[PDB]
């Protein structure tokens, strides 16, 4: 399966772009995200909707909405995607290093993601669980045009690439791929096709 | 139980004597005893021993015909629909059997003994919730089992022409009511295709009978072409490229198994329209519309064949252009074309080939073809306008863009002065602004509509008579009703000044012309509310910005 | 390059791996690129590819796994068994379709039915692989055909896909416009399968006794399997175990006594 494996991993890009468009679709549909220490009458649920243009984010302190995203002008309908330095994950989020009233506890170590913008403004947000945290980070990194950091993303990569090549080798049933590629027979220098082209 | 013996009894007995004995026995049944049971009986009978037919079929069936024709209409067929359907299914199947025996002439006997019968049945058997689908299957199996020569032998050669005319009209309204409100799950695509092929065959046959008994041969009674083209075009209004596209092989599957039925359908319709000859002009303005969509077909070749029909019909009018010209034709053309294209139907290649074809057809021809050239240049302008409209509609999906483009086409029409479709888009934009609650803008639109109206009594054109409600609507009444609604909008538009302005003139029209003072009372009541609002409360001043697009 | 000759014994133009891009009309040709070649060269073959049936590509003979077979597998007797190969090609096509709708799927939150499709796909591909060999008995052929047709038409069903008829032998005999009424009753039988499966999705996907009664209404004879492990009793002498089925309500036995000899050591004799 060495030619098989090299062929499978060598035609990578389609699944990669496929997955990342799926990611950005998920970002656009989004959901109500989570704030910091939204306890004393603070709406911990609030939607962060990416534009279908995928350039502006529709977000802010919306109500405790179980339904999730609601289509309207959010509190802030812009996140400048052209100047997001990065999103810090984990202890790199300064809001975790807060030791006063905004002390995030040790059960949100994997839900910390602060969008860097304005070179001083951040968006320290929380995720309901790890899977969509990684999902959103993947989608943003796609907006960054970079690698994906969801374990589920690698899962999809592997399963779909394996399926795809699996459904390719039906033509080679009862045939073997020579590890050394077959020699290219000499092509006569003349291209005077005796038969008509097309 | 008695059918159980017939097999080996035949094996050791005379075929035809058995046949006639069973026939006489069944005829010995009193006419109101155990109908379903006997139906099952001769079901099993036609099951076996019908492999050898030439000695029994011709004698067994006459009985079956008699009882099924009794089942035709006795006002008590309610119990026997499903059973008689089963009988028909089985008999038609065994007739479709090839090795069983020669039946072509016997197929005819079935024709003349069962065809009009089942037609009248489905006429009565006209509800879709029941097992009607079985009957439809039976009758289509009939129709495919036939032959064109068959179709001709007697069904085409009935008694007086009136009877056959009524029969043909009934068949055609049936076929239209069948293809419309289709009876299948939309999943039995094989059924849909086969039904299309068989309906194609049948409508072909009824087309040649129309030619050979109802052309100038029948110099009069030549209406039914309205129905026939209606049915044909309706049949040409599904099973199109995109359904064909779902799988790539879907195109391939259908074209291999059936080809593009639409192609020969359109060709048949085309040659038929050509065949109409002198009756074309007597028949043009109604059927102008019914041909655009077949011209709009997403294919290429029959379109190439079909645009010339437009020049053919304007030519027909040119022969009639001694009194006027194709103004009637072009008006319907414009209207239809507008609503179909705005329905998201056409494409630019269509417009290019249209221009090419119409211009080429007009070049060979005279002055009136030059007038057609300029009008079709107008047409091409309209086409590109609508195409731009729809591409922006599908492209931005924003209120701003759609209102912008619809206003653009509105102004275009105002230039073109086709006021009716102009009103139509007026109402479209009204719907949009209402969706945005832009009461000011919506009411202004209704104002623009009311502008063309007068306070006269006579409703001058039914063009201003819209689809919202339609009866006499004296010009005065429509104007005042519009004004009323506009006033409502201004009121919830918080612009009471214009409300007052129109309230005054509504009042004066009441006073001088209708003398209905109750309307006065209510109108000015609201007028007082308006003055109260305007002096009493305060409302914010909207800001204005300059947007420079570059 | 010259001397190309039209032929129709190449319908299975088989790639070997992702081809080199040597030709202006060839690329990293995908594994299952069954290409409809039109023209023959000894070392090369150019014609329509499955990816683009309107384009040519000159492909090495050492790269083509030549197959003289055409769309019909009986004229050249390419059938592993007659009347079955149509099924494998059709199911491969449906797998292509399944993958397409699969792309259509994950982008949407249909993951439950998505995974159900996944497991049906696994079952179908393994059934395909095993029946690629004709080693199965005729009863196995019939049973596989029935169940695979059921599964595949069900897959068409919940995906809103059109259906096929002619349960056995390639599902193609009926759609060959042989009849018209037999076609209608075939469509009715298939839709009956459809209604069966739509009512039994909530019957088996949720409950487990309805399938038991349905299967048990198809067979009349049954066998209870008893696998003894060890006898835990304090006797100290030889023991005879008369194992059988009994009816407490009827106060009688239902099966003959099965005699087990048990030794005095705690072990069977």
């Amino acid at each position: 399966s060495r030619p098989i494996l090299e062929l499978k991993e060598k035609i990578q890009p389609e699944i990669l772009e496929l997955i990342k468009q799926q990611r950005l679709n998920r970002l656009v549909e989004g959901t109500c995200f989570r704030k910091l220490n939204a306890r004393r009458r603070q709406d911990k649920f609030w939607y962060c909707r990416l534009s279908p243009n995928h350039k502006v984010l529709h977000y802010g302190d919306l109500e405790e909405s179980p339904q999730g995203e609601v289509p309207h002008d959010s509190l802030q309908d812009k996140l400048p995607v052209a100047d997001i330095k990065a999103v810090v994950t984990g202890k790199d989020c300064p809001h975790m290093k807060e030791k006063g009233a905004l002390k995030q506890n040790k059960e949100v170590l994997e839900l910390a993601f602060s969008i860097l913008y304005d070179s001083n403004c951040q968006l320290n947000f929380i995720a309901p669980d790890k899977h969509e945290y990684c999902i959103w980070t993947d989608g943003l990194n796609a907006l960054l045009g970079k690698d994906m950091m969801s374990d589920l993303t690698r899962n999809d990569l592997d399963t779909l690439l394996s399926m795809e090549i699996k459904l390719r080798l039906l033509d080679l049933e009862n045939i073997q791929i020579p590890d050394a590629p077959p020699p290219i027979p000499k092509e006569p220098s003349n291209y005077d096709f005796v038969y008509d082209c097309n | 139980y008695l059918p159980s013996i017939i097999n080996d009894v035949k094996l050791v007995f005379d075929p035809v004597e058995l046949s006639v004995l069973f026939c006489k026995f069944i005829q010995s049944i009193p006419d109101n005893q155990l109908v379903r049971q006997k139906l099952n009986c001769m079901t099993k009978i036609v099951e076996s021993t019908l492999f050898r037919q030439s000695e029994c079929r011709e004698v067994l069936l006459p009985l079956l015909t008699d009882q099924l024709s009794g089942q035709l209409d006795d006002n008590s067929n309610k119990p026997d629909h499903e059973a008689s359907s089963q009988l028909l299914s089985n008999i038609l199947e065994v007739l479709d059997r090839k090795d069983v025996g020669a039946t072509a002439v016997h197929i005819q006997l079935i024709m003349e003994r069962l065809l009009r019968r089942i037609n009248r049945t489905v006429i009565g058997m006209n509800r879709q919730s029941p097992h009607i689908g079985s009957f439809v299957a039976c009758m289509i199996a009939l129709l495919q089992q036939m032959d064109d020569s068959h179709y001709s032998h007697y069904i085409s050669t009935f008694k007086t022409r009136q009877d056959i005319i009524d029969f043909l009209m009934e068949t055609f309204i049936m076929f239209k009511d069948l293809i419309g409100k289709n009876v299948y799950a939309k999943d039995w695509m094989v059924m849909n295709m086969t039904q299309n092929r068989v309906f194609l065959r049948a409508i072909n046959q009824f087309a040649e009978v129309l030619t050979r008994f109802f052309m100038d041969q029948a110099s009069f009674e030549l209406q039914l072409w309205n129905n026939y083209f209606h049915l044909a075009v309706a049949f040409l209004t599904h099973e199109s490229l995109q359904l064909e596209t779902f799988s790539q092989a879907k195109r391939n599957k259908i074209v291999k198994k059936y080809g593009d039925m639409r192609k020969e359908i359109g060709f048949r319709i085309r040659d038929m329209w050509y065949n109409l000859g002198p009756h074309k002009i007597k028949f043009i303005p109604s059927m102008v519309g019914p041909i655009l969509e077949v011209t709009l077909t997403p294919e290429v070749e029959l379109r190439k064949a079909t645009i010339p029909i437009f020049f053919d019909m304007m030519q027909c009018e040119f022969n009639f252009s001694g009194n006027g010209n194709f103004h009637m034709f072009e008006n319907e053309l414009i209207t239809k074309l507008d609503q179909e294209v705005e329905g998201g139907r056409g494409d630019e290649q269509y417009k290019v080939l249209l221009e090419k074809l119409l211009l080429e057809h007009c070049r060979k021809h005279k002055y009136l073809s030059s007038s057609g050239e300029v009008f079709a240049l107008l047409v091409s302008s309209l086409l590109e306008n609508l195409l731009d409209y729809r591409t922006i509609i599908m492209q931005d999906e924003s209120k701003e863009n759609r209102m912008s483009c619809t206003v653009n086409v509105l102004n275009f029409y105002k230039e073109k002065k086709r006021e009716d479709i102009y009103i139509r888009y007026l109402y479209k934009l009204r719907d949009l602004h209402r969706d945005c609650e832009n009461y000011t803008e919506a009411a202004y639109t209704l104002l623009l509509h009311a502008e063309l109206l007068q306070w006269s009594d006579k409703p001058c054109v039914p063009h201003l008579l819209q689809r919202d409600s339609y009866y006499v609507y004296t010009q005065q009444e429509l104007k005042e009703k519009l004004y009323q609604e506009i006033i409502s909008y201004f009121d919830k538009g918080k612009m009471w000044e214009k409300a007052i302005k129109l309230s005054k003139e509504l009042a004066e029209t009441y006073e001088s012309k209708v003398f209905d003072y109750e309307g006065l009372g209510n109108l000015l009541k609201k007028r007082a509310s308006f003055y109260e609002n305007i002096i009493k409360a305060m409302r914010p001043q909207p800001e204005y910005f300059a947007v420079g697009y570059y | 390059m010259a001397r190309w000759i039209p032929t129709k014994r190449q319908k299975y133009g088989v790639a070997i791996y992702n081809y080199n891009a040597s030709q202006d009309v060839e690329l990293s040709l995908q594994i299952g690129d069954t290409v409809h070649i039109l023209e023959m060269y000894e070392g090369w073959y150019r014609g329509y590819t499955l990816q683009n049936k309107s384009k040519k590509g000159i492909f090495p003979e050492t790269y083509i796994h030549l197959k003289e077979a055409t769309v019909e597998d009986l004229g050249q007797h390419e059938t592993v068994i007659p009347g079955e190969l149509p099924l494998v090609q059709e199911l491969t096509s449906t797998l292509r379709e399944w993958a397409v709708i699969w792309r259509k799927l994950y982008v949407n939150n249909k993951l439950t039915l998505f995974r159900q499709l996944q497991q049906m796909t696994y079952s179908l591909i393994e059934w395909r692989s095993q029946i690629l060999s004709g080693t199965l008995p005729k009863d196995e052929l019939a049973e596989l055909k029935k169940k695979v047709t059921a599964k595949i038409d069900h897959g068409n069903r919940m995906l809103g896909l059109d259906l096929v008829v002619r349960d056995d032998n390639g599902n193609i005999l009926d759609p060959d416009e042989t009849s018209t009424i037999a076609l209608f009753k075939a469509h009715e039988v298939a839709s009956k399968r459809i209604e069966e499966k739509i009512q039994e999705e909530k019957s088996i996907l949720q409950n487990l006794d309805l399938r038991g009664q349905s299967i048990f209404s198809t067979i009349h004879t049954y066998g209870l399997y008893v696998n003894f492990k060890n006898f835990v009793c304090n006797i100290g002498e030889d023991a005879e175990l008369f194992m059988a089925l009994y009816d407490p309500d009827q106060s009688t036995f239902i099966s003959e006594n099965y005699l087990i000899r048990w030794g005095s050591n705690g072990m069977p004799k």
